[PDB]
RNA sequence: UGAAAGUGAAUGCAGGUGGGAACGCCCUGGCGUGCACCAUCGACCGACCCGGAAGUUUGUCAAUGGAAGGGUUUGAGU
RNA sequence: GUAGAGAUUCUGACGUGCAAAUCGAUCUUCAAAUUUGGGUAUAGGGGCGAAAGACUAAUCGAACCAUCUAGUAGCUGGUUCCUGCCGAAGUUUCCCUCAGGAUAGCAGAAACUCAGAUCAGUUUUAUGAGGUAAAGCGAAUGAUUAGAGGUACCUAUUCUCAAACUUUAAAUAUGUAAGACGCCCUUGUCGCUUAAUUGGACGUGGGCCAUCGAAUGAGAGUUUCUAGUGGGCCAUUUUUGGUAAGCAGAACUGGCGAUGCGGGAUGAACCGAACGUGAGGUUAAGGUGCCGGAAUGUACGCUCAUCAGACACCAGAAAAGGUGUUAGUUCGAACUAGCCCUGAAAAUGGAUGGCGCUUAAGCGUACUACCCAUACCUCACCGUCUGGGUUA
RNA sequence: UCUGCCCAGUGCUCGAAUGUCAAAGUGAAGAAAUUCAACCAAGCGCGGGUAAACGGCAAG
RNA sequence: CGAAACCACAGCCUGGGGAACGGGCCAGGCAAAAUCAGCGGGGAAAGAAGACCCUGUUGAGCUUGACUCUAGUUUGACAUU
RNA sequence: UGACAUUGUCAGGUGGGGAGUUUGGCUGGGGCGGCACAUCUGUUAAAAGAUAACGCAGGUGUCCUAAGGGGGACUCAUCGAGAAUCUCGAGUAGAAUAAAAGGGUAAAAGUCCCCUUGAUUUUGAUUUUCAGUGUGAAUACAAACCAUGAAAGUGUGGCCUAUCGAUCCUUUGUUCCCUCGAAAUUUGAGGACAGAGGUGCCAGAAAAGUUACCACAGGGAUAACUGGCUUCAGCCAAGACGUUGCAUUCUUCGAUGUCGGCUCUUCCUAUCAUACCGAAUUCGGUAAGCGU
RNA sequence: GUCUACGGCCAUACCUAGGCGAAAACACCAGUUCCCGUCCGAUCACUGCAGUUAAGCGUCUGAGGGCCUCGUUAGUACUAUGGUUGGAGACAACAUGGGAAUCCGGGGUGCUGUAGGC
């Protein structure tokens, strides 16, 4: 019972795939000051680009 | 276990350096185990043939296998070209000590080579070089050995140990 | 262990919501009520013909239990508990290290 | 049999340097890590707190959060036949920047440098390293350095 | 959605960001536009943790009621 | 002692018999607890038993009959036509689990997106990490040899070691980076942050713009459902327990299982090479005296064996020897090396595969010519897959 | 012709502390379901007998 | 006059290798129809899903101080009263 | 005899006379052992990680109101010198740090002193063993409340690496909480939430033997039994001393008849006798023809 | 250039013997009212500058111990890949690559950032 010889085999049959890399990572994982302020900064950013859009 | 050879310097062990030039070596060819069972029974056998032959005071055999790896017994890991013997002498007694290890290798499992050494004695200068150092002063003998100069110490550290060096 | 009868901590109180001097206690198992909704279901089902019905446990290994601390809140009386790790020897209050 | 524990088997690789034991060097606290920094974990056995696992030693990996006194690091863990992103928190006692790519900015900056001189004069700029080329044909002169010839030496015995 | 009593899904063009199918436009590319999809940031609904404004009658001080707002937690949601 | 009743021995006969218990001879008992007919009672967890778990219709440590019942089955055995395409696992985790399941992996179908992208069982450039091999003991620790000095020590030495000792420290494997999610400038948001528009994070508006920032090669990725498997074995190298093992247990890679074919006489994993149907040519490993396709080839040597030698894996042998011989090395002598011989010692007749072979058809080395696999090459045909056309 | 010693244990057997205790009943608390308290037989605990009882050589 | 058992196909050896004792494979020795009476070396001869051992979350007869119960039995209480 | 007993229902007890079940798993076959059954350190292990044996040397089911948290001051083990225990010189840790072992530590993590309860409450996010499930242990934050310090800061138990537990049931804490469904009040019960009680066979059944009377499904995955494999002489000189040679479980459990004797044959030589020589009735060489 | 304060790498900076140090700075130093702490103002705390370079400190010397680099060791030890290579085995050589360590010898005995003082 227990060997080791095929499993790398196993493995690479179908590659050592790599998760699938996104543009945003989630803003969990991090901190919660700095998330809450990211919204606030964010919204306030969405705001401004919206105001200036209708201005011009 | 208690390893079966205890003594490893045999026959003139309180000799000097200058007076036993020649040095000839029983050096294992093969990589093996010996015994300590075997390295005193050849042992013996050295020391009863040199006495027998050369005398007491006319040799210097020094065991240079120490069994220390353990298999109830201590075996002597040896490797190609290490030495097993290594005998001290004159230059008259060279037959002498030749046959002697040369009986012993018969005691040896596998293949054991004798080789005449180049370097001085139990030195490990040359016999050329050592002649010249002796003249010029920097080697002088302490008991069965003899202490070499060195470049580095105190000058008067090495001065009052060493009077009739002639620095250049 | 040795655990003094009083220490002052958070006392998570509606009207505290601050640290407060809590009397310590070993909290201890209250008696057993025959009229628990287990016990009613497990007397009738003993009842009758088919002699014992449910696992009776004889397999006992260990020899601690943990020690569960309830804490008086001396102002407005909350409790609240605390459990510490298994301790052969436990006492309350007892003299101090000297 | 094994023990499956934390710090099993890390006798070796905790162990501080020889002659670099004690106090730990006040510059590791004045660096800054943000977020995409490439950092090399080396764990320093004086800090216990904020350690990795023993196989997070020597990988380099992301920095993607930055705390009070410890940075996240993003590490790619070969589980099975796939990828696995791991998120530790590491103390920054345990980590250090990542010399690589230091070095790739420094040559960012100087190939976007040489393209904006090779603009200003008009020629196209070589930016791509190249593997090193086979030898170019050189001519070797013999004046006072006349060759030497040699021979195989005999067998001597010198132990 | 909650164990329940119960409450019960639009700040916005039913919302931003990145990639995108198809089309248009311009001199291979560029600009506009973005279906489906996933990364993601927010809003809404419910549970949970706070918070107690109207109103209701019945004890008005109280009883009942639960809007605003706060979580950056939770759901097999919009 | 006969009739009658038994059934000791021959372990006789017979042993698909006359017989699903008999026949022969011998032997026990034979006037009583004797032998027996018919009638009658006791019935299956019951009877009955001078007791053997005996007997209870050739059925007895629970009879027989029919039912519930097609009881149940992690166990054994079988499982029915063809061709085409793809093609495993014996490993992880949990289980009163170890002959079994669930679970992840391997695998098949069906799709969907993405694209010169986003990638690699690879190298390079850049930069990390480690304590194995070696090395060391006049460096710590631990073990150990020998004198000399200074007074059991101390000083400088010296001989020799280490799996749990070590300053130092490879080789091979190992983490990452090598850009358009880029760069530079401007500029906005925030309740975070700072002494402060100071930072930080996300942005805006511009600018450089496929030599777009190493080599090489490939199109790439993700979803869904499900089968089989969850006994493995061999070889290389590293290695543990073991007196040893065609022994037990591991690590990396390749094979066998699942795989034919040429060679090793023969053989699951050794060497070469991987396979649609054929023609021609040329080769691998191995070979060319005959069996056997192919030089009883060329050059220089060694060997004489009263049961020589003959090609890796592999079918097994040693120290030490020789008035064997051919050479070498050093002072006639000691040696050092090859071949041969001795050491060498089994049982049906018998195995370089056989015959045989001796200026070999043995052994070592070089050199050409030649032989042939389903391998490679050109061609024809079959099928699959892939891409380009097709409103005449 | 004899059948030795042993009641410790186990088994059997005839006397007791008040040590136990179920169902009924009794006493109190409650608005009640009920909750406490006391009492209860037999069986056991305690004491005696018994081995041509099981057995051991408390007895050796 | 007239069965049966048994029967993959069969039937000469030696060695090799191989699931480690071949009738077949590989290399040899060899090799002549059809038969009769004997015979017990071989066919790892026949007979029977090893009866020993082990495995099974398969049984059963027996036992006891196993687990859970039970006919009976002793005692209490109520009813008959 | 006599309102007892006998019967009827219930309640104790007794009850292998009888009934139904059970009587772990791993395991160089099983049984007896041991736990390699949950677990930690140094090794096996071959310089990332991962890696086995009933491999090796040891541990663990605890201990602690400080041996936890913060701050200050101090330096330890030893050695030398000299006074009827303390004194100053050196002192790289050679001491201590609860417990096994390794790592870590000197104006400290060590030894004293002072104040303390961050060993607290609520989230989510990570790491390890991993299926990236659970459990356990751990890391970095966040929202509160605090300890401490002049402060920076540190603290969510022990300097780090082990010291542990589901469903069901029961029990406790908590809410001015929800329900008992015709309407209420009061008891009672049932929920939500957070703990604990316990499963050491530690992802967690409630479980004594025996068969030689034994029975089934299987097994050469597994023993006995047969096969295979594996374990006297020559060298050296004082014939001592040395040295070199001549258990496993692969096959068989739809069966290979199991010791000895008797009988009969054949082979080997490692020679008892016979033949032939050789060495001082005693020892060797050729020799398996014949006998034994 | 020298000194002080704060440091960075943390011995080329450490340990030891000896010889120097002008200015300033630093240090030794006098005292115990107070803040403050001890058996003891010796340490720590506070007030001051009367003397001193004796020490700290800076610097120099020693073929000093040590440490850091360069070479020797050394293409040595070891190792990745390969052979129907050698050898009974042990092991060894070769082909294509990587490549140390001690001993030994040469050189070296801190450099530097900000703010200041002489």
């Amino acid at each position: 019972n227990h060997t080791n010889h095929n499993q790398n085999k196993k493995a690479h049959r179908n590659g050592i795939k790599r998760p699938q890399k996104h543009r945003y990572d989630s803003l969990k994982y991090r901190d919660a000051k700095f998330r809450r302020n990211q919204k606030f900064a964010n919204r306030g950013t969405v705001e401004a680009i919206r105001q200036a859009k209708a201005s011009a | 276990p208690d390893s079966k050879i205890r003594i490893f310097d045999l026959g003139r062990k309180r000799a000097g350096v200058d007076e036993f030039p020649l040095c000839i070596h029983l050096v294992s060819n093969e990589y093996e185990q010996i015994t300590s069972e075997a390295l005193e029974a050849a042992r013996i056998c050295a020391n009863k043939y040199l006495v027998k032959i050369g005398g007491k005071d006319s040799f210097h055999l020094r065991v240079r296998a120490h069994p220390f790896h353990v298999v109830n017994g201590l075996v002597a890991r040896v490797n190609i070209g290490q030495i097993l013997m290594s005998v001290r002498t004159k230059d008259s007694s060279r037959a002498t000590a030749i046959e002697a290890l040369r009986r012993c290798q018969y005691k040896f499992p596998g293949q054991q080579r004798i080789i005449v050494s180049k370097k001085w004695g139990f030195s490990q200068y040359a016999r050329d070089e050592y002649i010249e150092k002796r003249s010029r002063g920097e080697i002088i003998p302490d008991g069965c050995y003899a202490k070499f100069l060195n470049k580095r110490g105190s000058l008067q550290e090495k001065l009052d140990l060493f009077p009739e060096a002639s620095f250049n | 262990v040795n655990i003094p009868k009083t220490r002052k901590t958070y006392c998570p109180g509606k009207n505290c919501r601050k640290h407060t001097v809590h009397r310590v206690t070993q909290y201890k198992k209250g008696p057993d009520s025959k009229l628990a909704q287990g016990k009613r279901r497990y007397d009738r089902k003993q009842s009758g013909f088919g002699g014992q019905t449910k696992p009776v446990f004889h397999k006992k290994a260990k020899v601690t239990k943990k020690v569960v601390l309830r804490l008086e809140c001396v102002s407005c009386k909350y409790k609240n508990q605390l459990v510490l790790k298994r301790c052969k020897h436990f006492e309350l209050g007892g003299e101090k290290k000297t | 049999p094994h023990s499956y524990g934390i710090r099993a088997r890390t006798r070796y690789t905790f162990q501080r340097g020889f002659r670099e034991h004690g106090q730990i060097r006040l510059s590791t606290y004045l660096k800054t890590y943000k977020v995409g920094d490439i950092v090399d974990i080396k764990v320093n056995g004086a800090v216990q707190k904020g350690m990795p696992h023993k196989y997070y030693h020597g990988k380099t990996g992301v920095v993607y959060n930055v705390t009070q006194s410890s940075v996240g690091v993003l590490i790619y863990k070969v589980v099975g036949n796939r990828y696995m992103e791991k998120r530790v928190n590491v103390r920054i006692e345990h980590v250090k920047h990542s010399k690589c790519r230091q070095d790739f900015l420094d040559r960012v900056k100087a190939n976007e440098a040489k393209r904006k001189e090779a603009k200003a004069q008009g020629k196209t700029v070589q930016l791509r390293r190249q593997p090193a080329p086979p030898a170019k044909a050189h001519f070797v002169s013999t004046e006072n350095n006349e060759p030497v010839t040699l021979h195989p030496v005999a067998y001597d015995t010198t132990i």
